RNA sequence: GCUUUACUGCAGGCUGUCGCUGAGGACUCUCACUCCGGGAGGAGGACACCGAUAGCCGGGCA
RNA sequence: ACUCGUACGGUCACUGAAUCCUGCCCAGUGCAGGUAUCUGAACACCUCGUACAAGAGGACGAAGGACCUGUCAACGGCGGG
RNA sequence: CGCACGGAGGCGAAGAACCACAGAUUUCCGAAUGAGAAUCUCUAACAAUUGCUUCGCGCAAUGAGGAACCCCGAGAACUGAAACAUCUCAGUAUCGGGAGGAACAGAAAACGCAACGUGAUGUCGUUAGUAACCGCGAGUGAACGCGAUACAGCCCAAAC
């Protein structure tokens, strides 16, 4: 048959490409030798494309104007700082062992010094649970375990823009719109609406995958479609 | 560096070096790696100079354990050009051999002692 | 007696043992972090480059170059190509890698000729050549007796048609009998079957 | 459409080989222009 | 052209093994090698990566 | 490439607004998990063999399979007497 | 005073036309090389990559072309096998790189009419559809030797 979509999302063309000239910023922890004599005010509460939660505009004492991700609360003339001794508040950013065990924190790095990778969605937030010398354990919004060096920096707060989800899109124009400002091919065309020269799952007479749909994950590239892997199926049971 | 088992210290070396000139204007020396090592297969090798700074290591790297299957006592010299013109050559060398001292054996000697003290 | 060269070779005879064993070790992690062909001063195995040809005069020039290692790089198959003709990561090229290297570097040296090239080790996915090119302009080789043999212009590209030892060792050209009935006088004057 | 000083000279020069055999070659040569275009039936490089 | 529990193969995934690969049938280590860090330095570590080979799956493909 | 992205994410599928609901079946097939035991290639290894090699037998034994469990909003099934 | 016999006119005995050779001139684009560009433009140029080096582009090299030939790489299918997978087509078609007026080869770690024998290399005639291969099917297929052509042998590394 033919490459099917999942195939040609690979080659990286426009189409599937996600509209990065458009993007504002990769939002990053920003960077001191070590003390924490760094603290700016936010100045501005913009909307980022890339994310469609909100992000802070925040202005530093050297002069350094930085986009900060934006965690609830966080209004404009407050001011956040940025160190190993900098204050315990909802915003501020200091490695995981400087936060006190029971906090909601956002932004979470996993190699210390990467610029944050965890929890970083609407309203979503990690738990820190464990300390120690060696490893603090923190819970992600997945509700996983992820044991993580102590030197790992981290945001206090749950990220801005919580409950996004809850609103239905009510009608297709509104999903088209948000998708046109991602890295995504719309709509979605059932595998099962497709000719067998394009998917798997394509042909017959009638719409029905003609395979049981959970495949292994051995499977190759255009073979691997539909229940991935699946432990199991359906709801009930 | 790995043909190397220990430094020799700068004043150390400064003797050799000076030794070996009047070596020249004197007995007799042998410069370069090869000419250097027949001399101590021969035996006619009282003491051989071999440069720190050679690269490719090869070059010299069986010195060092030739000597010591052969007696002949051996220094390490931290430049290659200073060996080279300390042998009285336009081109420095890599190695040096002093054939046979002459009105320096009296120091030739002791190098040859202080380097065995020096392990 | 033994000629200090003959120092250098007999170390080269197991690349593992020894204080070359040490250096190696060391070199690559250097290597490994050069360019794909560098100019060198001086031949790392110095009785192997005088031996192929080598010597310290003008317009004899040295360099490292490193290749990808491994087998062959083979895609599968466009349109339909069978079984017997589906290679990929079964089947190897017709050129040895130090082949492949000789050229790299004349290329990197358009007027340089291949002199030679030799080993000098190989980590577990790369392999270095040392290739001796030589100038056919500079007179300081246009009068050597022993090189001025490498500035006739039938010379020229001399390794692009395999006319390096190497070049003509891969040919199947060794043997002067048995065996090099398809190789000798030309593989492409053998419909290529050797 | 914009033309370059060049696209211009050649759209001259070719005007210019659209010309009759001058009267006179036809008696030189005791007895036709096998290159006439027309602006409308034929067309230009470019 | 298309399908599959047609025949035969190939990608590809899984796995054993050999090389890269080092010091002291479960272990420690650091020095290659990988990743994070501007850096200092941190994490990982003879594993992983890559070359080779062996067994299973293998209309994704021929 | 996704990605200036990080589970309120995005990937891969199915169904097709709201509303009321969505029964029974894990035997086969698929997927996943486990597994005493069994099965399971090559290298290294033992015995014999060959002044070497071809070779004969043994030994250990991965994934996988047997086997066991989970799963049908997974392929599908919901008869006869 | 071209092809090309017109009109006007001109040149040539100061030896023109015409021909051989050597020289002069030789616009722009073009490997195209200062930079850009559908043959033009903008403000001193070996651009790029290299060797030598007075380390200064100072001195040099490369690039691209050519009917086919040649050398090094990459490498099909139709077709044949009365299907077809090995096999064949075929190392053919096609592609990538490179040289020369010829290329390549070449002075034995050869041969092995086993000899008290030959004596670099190509090539031609033969050896021979032989030996050998092969769903031992279809098909594939040498060599030593011999008769010829032409002949020509040498240089390093190391020892000292
Ligand atoms: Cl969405
Ligand atoms: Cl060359
Ligand atoms: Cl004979
Ligand atoms: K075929
Ligand atoms: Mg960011
Ligand atoms: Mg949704
Ligand atoms: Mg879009
Ligand atoms: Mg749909
Ligand atoms: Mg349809
Ligand atoms: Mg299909
Ligand atoms: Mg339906
Ligand atoms: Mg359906
Ligand atoms: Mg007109
Ligand atoms: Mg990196
Ligand atoms: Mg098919
Ligand atoms: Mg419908
Ligand atoms: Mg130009
Ligand atoms: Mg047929
Ligand atoms: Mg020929
Ligand atoms: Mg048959
Ligand atoms: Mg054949
Ligand atoms: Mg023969
Ligand atoms: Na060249
Ligand atoms: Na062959
Ligand atoms: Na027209
Ligand atoms: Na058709
Ligand atoms: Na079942
Ligand atoms: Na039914
Ligand atoms: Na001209
Ligand atoms: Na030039
Ligand atoms: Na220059
Ligand atoms: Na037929
Ligand atoms: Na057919
Ligand atoms: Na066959
Ligand atoms: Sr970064
Ligand atoms: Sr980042
Ligand atoms: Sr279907
Ligand atoms: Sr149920
Ligand atoms: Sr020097
Ligand atoms: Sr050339
Ligand atoms: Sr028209
Ligand atoms: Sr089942
Ligand atoms: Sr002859």
């Amino acid at each position: 048959g033919r490459r099917i979509q999942g195939q040609r999302r690979g080659r990286g063309t426009s189409t599937f490409r996600a509209p990065s000239h458009r993007y504002k910023a990769d939002l990053e922890h920003r960077k001191v030798e070590d003390g924490d004599v760094i603290a700016g005010t936010v100045v501005d509460i913009e909307h980022d494309p890339a994310r469609s939660a909100p992000v802070a505009a925040v202005e530093f004492e050297d002069g350094d104007r930085r986009l900060i991700l934006a965690p609830e609360g966080v209004g404009v003339g407050d001011e956040l700082q940025v160190g190993v001794s900098a204050e315990i508040a909802p915003g501020n950013t200091l490695p995981l062992a400087e936060i006190p065990e029971g906090v909601p924190v956002c932004n979470v790095e996993s190699s210390p010094g990467d610029g944050g990778k965890f929890a970083r969605a609407s309203g979503v937030n990690a738990q820190l649970l464990t300390h120690d010398r060696n490893v603090a354990v923190v819970k992600l919004p997945s509700g996983e375990m992820k044991r993580l060096d102590p030197q790992c920096r981290a945001t206090i707060g749950v990220v801005a823009g919580g409950g996004r989800t809850d609103k239905p899109f009510v009608k297709a124009g509104n999903k088209h719109h948000k998708m046109k400002a991602r890295g995504t091919k719309w709509p979605n065309v059932r595998g099962v609406a497709m000719n067998a020269v394009d998917h798997p799952f394509g042909g017959g007479g009638r719409q029905h995958p003609g395979k049981p749909k959970s495949i292994s994950r051995n499977a190759p590239p255009g073979r691997k479609v539909g229940d991935i892997a699946s432990k199991r199926t359906g709801r009930g049971g | 560096p790995v043909y190397v088992d220990f430094d020799v210290p700068a004043d150390l070396e400064d003797d050799a070096l000076e030794a070996l000139e009047v070596a020249r204007d004197t007995g007799a020396v042998k410069k370069g790696t090869n000419e250097t090592t027949k001399s101590i297969e021969r035996g006619s090798a009282e003491l051989v100079f071999v440069a720190e700074d050679v690269q490719p290591e090869e070059i010299v790297m069986h010195i060092p354990e030739l000597a010591d299957e052969k007696g002949v006592p051996f220094i390490f010299v931290e430049q290659q050009d200073d060996l080279g013109h300390a042998a009285g050559l336009e081109v420095g060398s890599a190695a040096a051999a002093v054939t046979d001292a002459g009105e320096a054996d009296a120091d030739v000697e002791d190098i040859a002692d202080k380097v065995e003290e020096l392990r | 007696a033994r000629s200090a060269y003959s120092y250098i070779r007999d170390a080269w005879k197991n690349p593992g043992d020894g204080q070359l064993a040490e250096l190696q070790w060391q070199r690559q992690q250097e290597w490994r972090n050069e360019g794909a062909v560098e100019r060198i001063e001086r031949p790392t195995r110095l009785d192997k480059a005088r031996s192929q040809g080598y010597k310290a005069k003008q317009g004899v020039i040295v360099a490292r170059v490193s290749v990808r290692k491994g087998s062959a790089r083979k895609r599968r198959h466009k349109a339909g190509r069978r079984s017997k003709r589906q290679g990929v990561t079964r089947i190897t090229r017709r050129k040895d890698i130090q082949r492949v290297a000789e050229e790299r570097a004349s290329r990197t040296f358009p007027n340089l000729r291949v002199l030679n090239s030799y080993s000098v080790g190989q980590d577990g996915r790369q392999k270095w050549h040392e290739v001796i090119l030589i100038d056919p302009n500079h007179p300081a080789i246009q009068n050597d007796d022993d090189l001025s043999w490498i500035c006739a212009d039938d010379q020229a590209d001399r390794v692009f048609r395999g006319l390096t030892g190497a070049g003509r060792r891969n040919r199947g050209l060794s043997g002067k009998g048995k065996g090099s009935e398809k190789t000798r006088p030309s593989l492409r004057s053998n419909g290529g079957k050797g | 459409g914009k033309k370059s000083k060049a696209t211009k000279k050649r759209l001259a020069k070719l005007d210019n080989q659209n010309s009759r055999v001058p009267a006179w070659v036809m008696l030189k040569t005791d007895r036709r222009n096998h290159k006439r275009r027309h602006w409308r039936r034929n067309d230009t490089d470019e």
